[PDB]
DNA sequence: AAACAGGGAAGTAG
DNA sequence: AATGCCGCAGTCGGCCGACCTG
DNA sequence: AAACAGGGAAGTAG
DNA sequence: CAGGTCGGCCGACTGCGGCACTCGAGCTACTTCCCTGTTT
DNA sequence: AATGCCGCAGTCGGCCGACCTG
């Protein structure tokens, strides 16, 4: 039985259902067999297995990456430096962009915001320059490059670039400004200031505020790297798509999705 | 179409009118009134009323106007002044012409707030309290000047009215007279992308809506995905 | 307090959150004020709204339109017409395609399935011309235009063209076809005739079967039209997206998404 | 048609007034302003 | 560590203060560390602000400096401009809301940018109020020139390395030294002051026991606890520590 | 001398 | 080194207070 | 006569 | 031995993502290596 | 005239039959 749905199946890449129907044989069967056919097409549609990294700390962990503005004509080098703990984000407009311009950038951000302890970025060539790297390493920042064409990895920067965008839109609408300096500015001081969150917390005093919360909840765990639901754990931070379990014998906090996460009673 | 040139020769309509009454291209129309030397909430509800100066009439340069809010049909008569007894004389005729109205905003002229208007606006039940009212006067000249033989200004005047109320058109094919005796939504443009309106909405339902822009000539029809109230 | 909350939104386009935190307002109030706003983006992100008709019975309404398989090379042109209801699919590889090719592909159609009643397809100039539409109105079959750029209401046909292009993909990985007609019409016979649904019925025993099903549920439905919950109506089919209520008073049945549909006991 | 609408920019049940069109969970209510219809939401939209 | 400090101090130039709280310092290797370097010698925050435009030679052609202090915190954000005309001020102003945020009273002097119609308007837009402060008693004055010599000193002491591109990135570099490297006596940040979490202790800050040095480390603010562990989290530390509870000690 | 039949151009959808 | 997201907006639902009622 | 310093080319990421 | 328990299995369901007439050209920016003018 | 979808695949869960047990 198996033996023929499997030549069936070779001769003409049937469905899983049609061999369980005509064969006389389990769903899980089926399955395999149109799994195991080296011709049939590779799941493109995989769901949600990888997130990205965030600090549970203000000023620990950064990302940053740039886009473009054409309204600002030749200043549209726009510069985006997030903080992934609090969506603390500041912004520049700064004609072209190099070496130069990112260190800039870089120092009106530590003015802005202050010390990070790791930044992420692209796999831009600016970042990766010696000139870069030897001011990190000089300044004790560690940096972390990413996987090329992984815009996942900055998931965070970008959907941070999309608000500003909607930002600058907004305020461009709103009325007139003498350079982009100051539309920039502007925006920036509503996102951070005044774009208040459904706590009644600004991004501010999130990013500067102590930190608190209540007794952290035990949730059933499922390791990847096991396959195993082991639990329970303390969740340290949790949200839309993202969690973070800090297991005792875990040297580190661990950061998986949310359909791996179970509460436990 | 060959019609359609004479008829602008005879009223100097607009291209909307001359291309509604004729079945003709909208650029033959533009062309037309180019090439033409002479062309360079419910009704009865809130009126707007003023007089207009015009001195081509000679004696007859007081012309006063009253314009519906809603449907923007337009009545005027030319007299001698200003006074009164006119004002009482183009309510009569403005009645005559339009019907019962709920409200008149008027401007502060002494004539205006005279008191035999008061008893007159309350005899006929009609309270009493405008940059519409002003373009109506410059539409009122502007086919003044486009309509010059007449006999007496009461006859170009009769003239213009009637090609401004049953000639003139806007876009949705109703004239001021079926305006006056008969929904803004927000639309994506499905091709571009770029977000257009405020556009008025003429017929939805079932998943499409049929949005008319004034700076269309034919309706667009959307998906119901992309459309949002304006709510002004 | 809201003449305020409407002064600070103009000047700087908070959020809605931010004012109903700062102003003491309640949350619909400040929803609103950042939705009046004219300078604020529309809404693009719509939920589901529109559904395509589908026919309640088979060969009924049909959908169609063409589609790009480069590996054919001068018969790149591959025309698809499917059966909206029993999603019984017909393919044909036409080198070029112009009036004559449609009218082919129509004839062909016709032989492999027989006479449709309503014919939906884009709004492409082939489907324009007098001569197609002359040939339609002579055969006594209806056509439908449909809104341009809006493959939306050709969707049917669209995934159609998805699961038609997999499976020449998997029959081409297979092995060797002498002629692209030969490979389309091996990959038509399983899609038709092997691929079967997961209730044990072929496309092609759904588009030549009896019509049968258990007595229909009467549920909770939502008026687009006048925005009010009125029922119980007969639900005649549904499934992932769509549904199709038929009330005593309606004229036609009508098509709304599932969102729309609500039990009733 | 009269319909019940809610000036949720203030919470008061305004009305009655016409109705002139609906779509979207949104009705068009035309109140005795005439300078322009609003649109509100169908959950505060109740029949007279 | 001392090392580190010198180092840190090397880089950016701080007061013995920050060195001593940042790396575990005694007072007197602090200071001396301090002397070691060639060229080293309101009620609420976001209330009341103030503003002056200052002189610096060395940048030349961007020597108009606007400063914008806070009375409370002492939270300074400066600019260079290119003038001091009304569009300047204007986006200086900006550029201020956009570093600290929204005050009650903007102070300021007697100067024609300041009285013009553009500034004032701007401010009464913004539903901020504007003191002229038109008698010159020298008590904001006073402040806003200790500030104005605070960030000429801060710039002459980073002018060791010429290797800034831009004098707004120096400017940058010396306003980050002032507000998030220099502490106070009591061991609070320029910007720890202005933000205001400094208003009470509502957290559990327990001292900890590192293993790796056998030395009490801290103490520091507790996460969680449970199953004879306690999961304390260093100031430092880029990831919270498992540590055991007996080697837990609970501090007031 | 206005009209009829290619040919080209223009517009629109895919 | 090396990993999707989060704001806009519509919606469900439970809690608390004013209103109808046996 | 092998080596050092522009200049160009090539490769890679955005 | 009949009731509670655990394993196999299929109904129901949801995450997801490309179908849309098709694809490339280009610029900035950095590092690394070879050709060639210049050196000791 | 005029409107998203549905297959691939992982997953939840209840039903039925074999196994453990007081
Ligand atoms: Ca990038
Ligand atoms: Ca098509
Ligand atoms: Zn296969
Ligand atoms: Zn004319
Ligand atoms: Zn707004
Ligand atoms: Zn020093």
């Amino acid at each position: 039985a198996l033996e023929s749905a499997q030549e069936s199946h070779a001769l003409h890449h049937q469905n899983a259902a049609a061999l369980r129907f005509q064969f006389h044989i389990t769903r899980e069967q089926a399955r395999e067999i149109v799994k195991l056919c080296p011709n049939c097409p590779d799941w493109g549609h995989a769901p949600q297995l990888g997130v990205n990294p965030r600090g549970l700390k203000p000023r620990v962990l950064w990302q940053m990456d740039v886009t473009h503005v054409s309204e600002f004509g030749k200043l549209k080098y726009v510069h985006v430096t997030v903080d992934t703990y609090s969506h603390f984000t500041f912004a520049t407009a700064r004609t072209g962009e190099a070496t130069k311009d990112v260190l800039q950038h870089l120092a009106q951000s530590f003015a802005y915001m202050g010390i990070p302890q790791k930044i992420k970025t692209d796999n831009a060539p600016a970042y990766v320059s010696r000139s870069i790297q030897e001011f990190l390493a000089r300044w004790k920042i560690s940096h972390v490059t990413g996987i090329p064409y992984n815009p996942q990895g900055q998931a965070i920067v970008e959907r941070t670039h999309q608000n500003i965008k909607a930002q600058l839109n907004k305020l461009q609408k709103a009325g007139k400004y003498y350079t982009p300096h100051h539309l920039l500015a502007h925006a920036l001081f509503v996102l951070n200031h005044v774009n208040m969150d459904n706590q009644g917390h600004t991004a501010a005093e999130r990013h500067w505020g102590p930190i608190s919360a209540d007794p952290k909840p035990m949730v059933m765990w499922k390791d990847l790297l096991t396959g195993s639901w082991k639990g329970p754990d303390v969740l340290i931070t949790a949200g839309r798509g993202y969690a973070c379990v800090f297991p005792q014998d875990a040297e580190s906090p661990i950061w998986v999705p949310d359909r791996f996460i179970r509460p436990f009673t | 179409l060959e019609s359609a040139q004479e008829s602008h020769a005879l009223h100097h309509q607009n291209a909307a009118a001359l291309r509604f009454q004729f079945h003709i291209t909208r650029e033959q129309a533009r062309e037309i009134v180019k090439l033409c030397p002479n062309c360079p909430l419910k009704p009865r509800v809130l009126w707007q009323m003023d007089v207009t100066h015009v001195s081509e009439f000679g004696k007859l340069k007081y012309v006063h106007v009253t314009v519906d809010t809603y449907s923007h049909f337009t009545f005027a008569t030319a007299r001698t002044g200003e006074a009164t007894k006119d004002v009482l004389q183009h309510l009569a005729q403005s009645f005559a012409y339009m019907g019962i109205p709920q409200k008149i905003k008027t401007d502060n002229a002494p004539a205006y707030v005279s008191r035999s208007i008061q008893e007159f606006l309350a005899r006929w039940k009609i309270s009493h309290v405008q940059a519409i009212v002003e373009r109506t006067h410059q539409n009122i000249k502007a086919q003044l000047n486009k309509l010059q033989k007449y006999y007496t200004p009461h006859h170009l005047l009769a003239h213009a009215l009637f090609v401004l109320n049953h000639v003139n058109m806007d876009n949705q094919g109703h004239t001021a007279a079926e305006r006056h005796w008969g929904p803004m939504v927000m639309w994506k443009d499905l091709l571009t992308g770029s977000w257009k309106g405020p556009d008025v909405l003429i017929t939805a339902g079932r998943g499409y809506a049929c949005v008319f822009p004034q700076d269309a000539e034919s309706p667009i029809w959307v998906p119901d995905r992309f459309i949002r109230p304006f709510t002004e």
